[PDB]
This record gives C-alpha cells, structure tokens and sequence, in this order.
C-alpha cells in the first residue's frame, strides 16, 4: 500500500519496453 | 528469576534494536546491487513475540528503477537515524536500571 | 510523541526526490516523441497532500498528467501524422523546471537542517536519563 | 520542597517540543497546496500561557492558525485554479519559521540543563547526612 | 522550642529560603519565552529577616533593555543568579552538615 | 531603578509603533 | 550481532572502491588504440553480489568486459587495419564513467558515516 | 573573596549583549531613510563606564554618533530639504562587522571565567 | 596562636590568592573598555607584610600601545590567570591535608 | 597460580590485540613503500596455539598494482578499527573481572 | 580466494609490459 | 608493544615531510635554467624503506632522477653547448600536484592513528 | 621596564595626531 | 621546573601577538604613501630573543625598520616629490606577509595547547595519591 | 638515607627528570621560529641510571632536513616526544600513586 | 648520525650562496 511500509510478498520485476509487444 | 525478569524486556528491546541495524546497514549497503530488494523488520510485533530465527520481510518500493533495484536512501537513512537513537534510549534506560538496582545493595 | 519529527522529515525528503525525479524526466522527454504504442508523451506533475492525523507530514497521492495542449508541428513526412499532417510534440516549460528543481533542492537542504538540529536535541535529551 | 520544579521543566519541555514541531511542520508545507478535502494548507502558530496552579510553568492552550494574508499564485493550467486562475499558497515565512526553531532549540537545551542542576541539588540534600 | 531548635532552625529557614528562590528562579527561566512575561524575584536579606522575626512577597527585576514582545526576562543574568544561588544552596547545606556533626560527635563515649 | 536591581512596579508596556499619529 | 557491522561496511567500501577504479581506468583508456598484445581495448565494469552467508554486505563477483560492440573508425594507412580499412577503437560511455565516479563517490560517504556512528555506539555500549 | 566575581562577570556579560545587540541594529537599520517622526536613523553607541579602585563595567548610556549625516539628491520623497536632499543613515558596515566579533569573544571570555571560578568555589567549598 | 598560627599562615596566603584572583577577574571582564590601566598585586611582597601584620595594587606597564588608551592585554591576563587558578588550588590542597592530618592525629 | 591463570586468559588476549594492533600501524606506516607485502596474523588460532614466537601471514591482495605494494588501505582502516575496539573490550572486561576480585575482599 | 582474507605465501610480482614478446 | 607506535608514526610523519619538502622544491625549481655553477637543476626523489620483520618507514637517501633533461634551443645564452641547446629540469607538473596531495592524506592519516592510539593507550592507564 | 612587569606610575595618555602642528 | 613552563608559553604568546601585529600593520600600510612628518612609511620587523640556563622562553628585544630599498615612482604632481620628481612609497612583500601572518598564527595555536597540556598535567599530578 | 625513601627515590627522579625533559620541549616549542636555534634535549635513560648513584647536561638534537634561516628545531618529531613523554609521566604518576596507596592501606 | 638522534656535537650553520666563488 503506502510505500514504506512492511509487506510479505515482493513487488513484480521491472522492466521498460522499448516498443510495445 | 526475579533479576532475569527485571530487565528481559529491555535486553530483548536492545537485542531487536541492534538486529535491525544490522538488516538497515546491509540494504543500504547493497544500494547498487540490481534484484536486490530492501528488507526490514516489524519491530513491534518481534518484540511481543519474543517477550511472550528472526522473521523479516520485504519493504513496500517507492519508486521504479529499470535495473531492479528498491532501496530509498533517504528513507532507510531516516530509519537508521531513528533505530541508533531508540537503541541508545534503551541502554540508557538499561543502565540507569542497573545502577538502581546496585545503589539499593547500601 | 517527539519522534514524529524525523517521520515528518522523511516523508518531505521523499516527496521532494519524487517531485524532483519527475523534473528531471520531464526534461530528459522535453523533445521525444512517439513513446511505446505510439501515443504522443505527455508532461506529468505532483500534486502535494497533508495528512491529517491538525499537523502532519506531506504525500503524493497520484502523478496527474497535464491538460496543457500538445504543440501541433505540421510534417506530413512522419507516420504519426493525422489527416492534416501534424504531430503531436510533448508540453514542457523548460523553465518552469528549473524553478521546480530549485525549488526541490532548497526544500531538501531546508529539511536536512532541521533534521540535523532536531537530531543534536534529541542526543543532547538522554543524558538526564542516569 | 524543590520536587515541583520537575514539573515546571517538564511543562516547559513539552511546550518548546510542540512548537518546534510546528514550526517543522510549517516549513515542510511551505510549498504545499491543496490539501485534504480541497482546502489549502494554513500556517500554524501555537499559544503559550502559565499553569497557575501564583507562578508556574508554562503550557499551550491551543493552536490557531495565523491571520496573515494568503499567497496567490497566477496559474490557469491548473484544476485548482479559481475563477480568475489563481492558486491559493500558504503564508509561510521561512526565516520566522527557522528563528522559531532556534529559539525553541535553545530554550529546550537551557531548561533541561535547569532539570539536571535541580537533580544534582537534590542529590546533594539525600546525601546531607 | 530551646537550643538546638533554633540554633539549627536559623539554618534550616536560610536553606527553605534558597530552595524558594531557586524554585522562582526556575520558573521565570522555564517562561523566558512567553510574551509580556514579568521577571520575578525576591530580596533575600529582607525577607530572610521577616522570616526569622516571624506569604513571601515577590519584586519586579527592572528589565534591562526592551522587547517589543513585552518580556522581560534578562537570559544570561537569570542564569548568574541561578548558578550564584545553587553555590550558595550548597554552602548553606554543607556548613549545616558541618555544623551538625560536630553537635553529633559530642554524644560519644 | 538602576538596571537588573529590583523594584515593586512592574514595567510599563513596550509598544514600538510603526509611524506616530 | 554488531560486529559484522564493521564486515558490511568494509566490504561495501571496498566494492565501490574498486567501481571507482574500474571508472577510472575508462576514463583513462578511453582513447586507446590498442593494448599490449594487439587486440583492441575493450571497456571493463565489475559485477556486484550479494555477500551473504539471510542479507549481508555487498561483494565483488568478478570483471566482465562489455558486450556492446566496439566502435570502428576507418583508417588504411595503419597496420592495425583489417582487409576493410576499419580500425576498432573502445567504446566508452564518457558520461557514464562520470556518473558512475559521482555515484560510488556519494555511496562511499555514506558507508563511512554508517560505520562512525556504529562505532560511536559501540564504544558508548561498554560504559553500561 | 570570591562572591564579587559573580557580580564582575554579571556586568560584563549585560555590557557585552548591549553592545551586540547595538550592533546588531545598527546593522540591521543600516539602509532605512525615515523614522517614525519623520527623522532620519542615526547610528546608535553605547558608552562604558568603571563602577568603582576596580571592579566591573557598566553601560552609562546610548548615544547618537556625532559623525556626519551622508546626504543623496532626489527630489522625489517629501523628506528631500529644499536642495532635494535625503539623509541616508551615517552607520558603518565594517565597524559593525568586527564590533560583533569582538563582542562575541569577550562574552565568551567573560562566562569562561565565570565557570572557572564557579568550579574553583565548589572545590574550596569542600576543605 | 600554636595552632592559630601554623594555620594563619596558609590561611592568609588563600585569602591573597582569592583577592588576586578578584583583581584578574576584574581586569578581564573590563578589558574592553579605552582608559582603562591593567592593574595587579605584588603577591610575594604583600604576603610578606600581611605575614607580620587594605592591600597596595599597582599598574601594569603595556606592551603595545592602542590608540583607545587600554593596556590589558587578553592573553598575558589569560596566562596569569590560570597560574592563579592553580596556586588557589595548591594552597587549598596544602591547607586541607595539614587539616586532615591534625584530625587523624585524634583518632 | 589459579589467579594467575584466570587472569591470564584475558591479558594473553590483550597481549595479542596489542600485537595486532603493532602490525595494523607498521603496514598503515609503510603504506606507500613500492615493494611491500601486507602482513597480519590469524587471532584465534594463535591465541589458541599461545594458550596451548608469533608467526605472521602475507594479507591477500585485492587489486594490482604495478609498484608491487599490495597493503591495501579500506579493509585494513576497518580492521584497525575493529582491532581497537575489541582491545577496550578486553581491558574492560579484565578491569571488571579484577575489580570483581577486588570488592569481594572489602 | 577471497581478497582481503590471510594465506601462506605471497603475492606474485606484478608487471606491465608496453608491448608483449 | 604498544608504545612503538609512537616511533613508528614519528617515522611515517618524517618521511612524508621530506616527501612534501621535495615535491614543494620542486615545483619551485620547475623552470629554474642554473644552479650556482652552470648545472641544471635536476628533478629529485626520496627512497623510502622499512626500519625493520616490518616497522616504520625511513628516508634513504635523496636521488636526482635520471631522465633526459628537456633540452631548448637558446642559441645566444652563454650556457649553451656546441650546438646552441641548453638544457632545462625534467619536471613535470601533474606529478607535484599529486604527490603533495597524497603527502598530506598520509599524514593526516597517521596522525589519527596516532590520535586514537594515544586515546587508547591514556585509558588503558587506568585500569580497573 | 620590561613589558609585562609592574611599576608604580601610570600610563602617559597615547596620541596619534593626523598631522604635527 | 615546571611552573616556568607557564612564563615561557606567556612569553611565547606575546611575541607571536607582536609579530601578528606588525604584519597586519604593514599590510594595512602596504600602500599608504605620507607621514604626519612627511616621512614615507617604512617596513618595520620584530627582533626576538633568548633568555634565561641557555635555554628559555622568546624575548621580542626591538622593532626596527628594514634596510631593503624602497621603491619610488615618478609623481611630480605629489609635493613630496623630491627635485627629480620621485615620491618615496613602502616596499612590503604582500606574500611574505601573508606567510608570516598564518606561521604567526600556527606557532600561537602550537604554544596556546602546550600550555594547555601543561596546566591539565600539573591539576592532575596535584592529586598524587 | 632512610627505609621509605629507597623506595621510592627511583620514581621521584624519574618524575623531576620527566618534567625537566617536558620544560625543555616546551622550551624548545616555543623557540620554533627563532633563527639560529638549536633543538636540545636529554638523554633520558643515561641520566636516570647516572642520577640513581649518588647540572643536567644538553644534547643537541640532529636536524632533520636543512633550513636557511639557521633554525634546527624540527616540529613532527618534537611534537610525537612531548606526547610520549607526557604519557610516560602520568604513567609514572599513577605507579607512584599505586604504591603509595599500597602503603597506606597496609597500615589500616 | 641518524636523523632524529642525539648527539653532543652542535650541527654546522647552513647556508645557501647564490653563486659559487
């Protein structure tokens, strides 16, 4: 929720496409 | 007994305290390292728990990064800040309980 | 309880690195175009929050995009042109951003001087703790 | 009995506390607008008076927000603009905000060097005998 | 009511006496910051006497320069003041306790 | 009274006025 | 438990340290036409890991040298040329070196204010 | 004896914040052409005087700078003279700028006295 | 008188000790003030005459003129200062073993 | 002699922390000598063999260097650190241990 | 192994050759 | 042996002062053309070595470095050779430049070492 | 005498005219 | 012994103020070209000394004014021009007083702190036993 | 001489030995800029074994790097003496100090 | 001998001539 805080699972890869798939 | 009693609380209050230095100084410490998340600590309910190994979990990201990498600096340094300062109120409170303690012997 | 001071320093430092990192993608983007899918780049902004716990510290609650118009620069020679050969350059007030990243970097020192101060007054306060 | 002037310091010490953190509050929304509900953000100043309970400490009795004129600012492009395109900006001076926490940073500092003389005063008086 | 009652009472009341201007002093130093405040403090000699003959009341220190504010408390006096009346609260306590062994050590033996 | 003595009136208020009527 | 403090804090300076050399080293060689043996000067960067035994400090896997391609310049009258007349030149991002120099720079001062103020604390724990 | 330092050093410092705080706004109203009663600011100083042998300081009063008013030309403000001229503030800056060293250092001499004696009071207080 | 005297004499010696330090104490706190003439007490002499016996100080000659006419001169005053800080502090020491003993040789 | 031993524990670790030390200063000294070898010694086993004529070992280097000196000086300042710190941690725990002894006899 | 840890014998000597043989 | 450290930062602090000292003499003689009897001055350099195991660092000697001198052609000068090339220091400038600054990191350096050794060893007077 | 010693007479007053008359 | 090392630092005090102050002098006076007489300004230096056995504190015997000639520029327009039109004015070296006004300033720090150190171990070695 | 002086005469002289060397590094600081001066000191150890049988002679200490004004005080080396020889002296205070308590408190 | 030794024998002036006679 609000960054910062404590959560159990982790956040998705990042990534930046250069060109929409 | 009774001694040990006394003081459990506050010795397990800075045991807690210098763990999460420790898990502070090593995400701060691996603030370049891409796919490495931050980690931390819910000191509250480690201390209630331990009072009634050490379980941590990861922190919420504040920004996205391309390399992967979720570390705020100014965040953990606030952080570091606050925990240094409560482990020092803790070993004060620790030795003044201490120096009460030996001061009622005479 | 005298330790929300450093939660109130921390959230302004975070929102002032947020509002600056937008800044400076705002002017690395000043002249792109055609961005993933094609749609035309927009400038963003940041709109600040206090949260009311009376007196609190400062959030972000969203990036909103800004309704300022596009330029319309005619080039027929570029696919993304319409049906009157126009593309679609992003809006963004170079100076504007300097002045935003100014403003971003005297309310960062501004808060690290309070920190540190408050810092020294809060080492100074346990000594009577013995 | 010398005890009460714990009390008077730590009155005292709460006091300068909450009006240092005024006045930080104060000076991390300098530039902030719009706040919750819509409603810009108002520079707050708080108001001390005397517990007497003769003389005594001093302790707030509320905080009032200050009746100095509210900033514009002359921006269209934006959604809060009023009907003459004007954003409302808080009346925030910087430099009263940082003397006010000067002031409060030394006051704290001289009433607790008042606390441990008092300490070791009484100290002394235990160890008369 | 006789001897040792006021011989060490004339003491103990100079002490009473310190305590109490350390306290006032403590207090006008606590509320140095508070607008239109008055500086108070007592003249010790006067009422050390009145005290001895047998409620305190409190002068007004005559500011040293003025303040829009309205506050008169002088910050670096008020600290002298405080400082020479600790050194003087422990004077009175030691040569009190000075004073009371010697009476002790003669009920010996 | 010389200052930093003691007195029994209190000081008068402190007005400071921008511009005299 | 607050004596791999100072294990973290030195491993992290010693792994920006090393950053910072191989930025510099870029920088240095950006313009080298070729090496000792004759293959031409290729940009080389560290790869960090984490140091744990569960986080610990960071550590310096090895040094891999970039897999981007080299760039090429023509030029015949040198015998470093190719059957083309292509000479390859390194390819160094000058910008990058200069903010990867800046980076470590920063992450260096905090590490050492991370291990005074550990250190202050430690020596303030034995007064108890 | 000892007490009398006390009293020495009380005075000293009380002369040393008058000074800087004369300094202090002699600096500050060092550019305001106008007064309340429509006279122009005039630089301020303090004059010490020995408070009977020796002993410590004391401020007898404050008085104007006899130095001469600078005078500018503008015929614009209502204050201008029947030549068309202002009288600027006749304060210097640098004056002002080493008075508040000076100032400083003795009120830092004059408390680090004040403690040495203290400590030596409290050390004799036990023979 | 016998034991009056022997501590007569440190007593003495404390108390010029304490006066000098008065004087320096004053000089100092003044040392910022034109016309003013550094002043100090002959301490080996006047102890010598309050020994067989109000005290006689006389001016110190500058080192450096100023136009403001003040001749205290910061840093000699600091230096004797903290001379007569430690030999208030020596004397008082002597003083209180001298007192210490002759109470234990009661006991 | 079971005084002797009891204490000697902890001054023969002392003792060692002060030849640690020695070596930590003379390779910081000798930081810029061009042929020189990073030297140090392995604390628990020779404490270990010392409780059971000091022998040294050569640091392993980190990065080359064409001077041929191989002391590097980070890992090095964070073991003098570290050195120093357990050297005040051992003399208060012997000044403790001792004073302990000492009371008991009051 | 590991920079920074203790071994028995000591570094090589390190060489920088303009041009290789 | 804790009191040798005394000897051994005194060595390390006289050894980068002659260092500094020659660095700074120099950079002074940088475009010098003569010394007293015709010869060109000579850029110089210390040889450090241990005291010896290992201990402090000690000067060795002072040498003129043997580099050909930056010979210029000042035809109508009475120093000039055969043909006409005086001959001029061998020193350059980015070298000066940082060997003072490393000089002074080294001394500081060993002046906190013996700071903090100095702390140490005043405390450990003390014990119990 | 010698700077820094003590003698009995005072101090003549130190003038620094602009100009000798 | 070593209440003398109190008068040595004393006298070592004084001659770096003296020398402090003739440098700031002369780099007041570095281009001041008159006298109340008339006689061009000339830079002046302070003569220290030993005294005493053969070893003690420094003694600042005399001011007096360099040798060096003085430089003179070409001013007929200047009354003090003298039949060839040349007006005397000081011969300072600006760098050398520079040097010498932060050497002056180290050598004080260096004596104020051996003083210091000197005055701590006589409190402490005044508690013997 | 007498029982309880043999005791202690050994560190008597090595405290007035130790302060005399510390007057002469004081000396010889506050003499740093006076040219033509030579830095002197003491032969501690020669003069402790000499003054244990029963004034102090000066040795000239060896310049360190030339300078042309004539002066020969060096200032790094003096600097790590008069820290050294300060901390031997509280060292020597506090051995004296042990054994004088030692003393006292065999005779409650 | 050594630099920073003791040794009774004062050390020779120094002096630096501009030109060798």
């Amino acid at each position: 929720g609000v960054p910062g805080a404590l959560s159990n699972q982790p956040a998705p890869p990042n990534e930046a496409p250069i060109a929409t798939p | 007994d009774r001694l040990d009693a006394a003081l459990r609380f506050q010795q397990e209050a800075l045991n807690l305290r210098a763990q999460r230095q420790e898990i502070l100084a090593a995400n701060i410490a691996n603030a370049d390292t891409p796919g490495y998340q931050a980690r931390d600590i819910d000191f509250a309910s480690e201390l209630k728990k331990v009072m009634v190994a050490v379980d941590l979990l990861y922190r919420v990201p504040d920004q996205p990064s391309l390399d992967g990498n979720t570390v705020d600096m100014d965040r953990e340094r606030t952080q570091f800040a606050d925990n240094s300062l409560k482990y020092q109120m803790g070993l004060t409170v620790l030795g003044s309980q201490l120096k009460g303690m030996m001061n009622v012997l005479q | 309880a005298l330790l929300n001071i450093f939660d109130i320093a921390g959230s302004a430092l975070a929102a002032q690195s947020k509002r600056l990192n937008v800044a400076a993608s705002n002017l690395a983007n000043a002249d792109s175009v055609t961005g993933p899918d094609g749609q035309p780049y927009r400038a963003k902004q940041v709109v600040f929050q206090v949260d009311a716990a009376a007196t609190g510290g400062v959030k972000v609650a969203s990036v909103i995009e800004s309704q300022a118009p596009e330029k319309l620069v005619y080039e027929p020679g570029n696919p993304l042109a319409d049906a009157n050969g126009y593309v679609k350059m992003p809006n963004v007030d170079v100076v504007g951003e300097m002045v935003n990243t100014m403003s971003a970097s005297r309310s960062y020192q501004a808060n690290i001087e309070v920190l540190n101060t408050v810092k020294s007054m809060m080492l100074k306060t346990l000594t009577l703790g013995q």
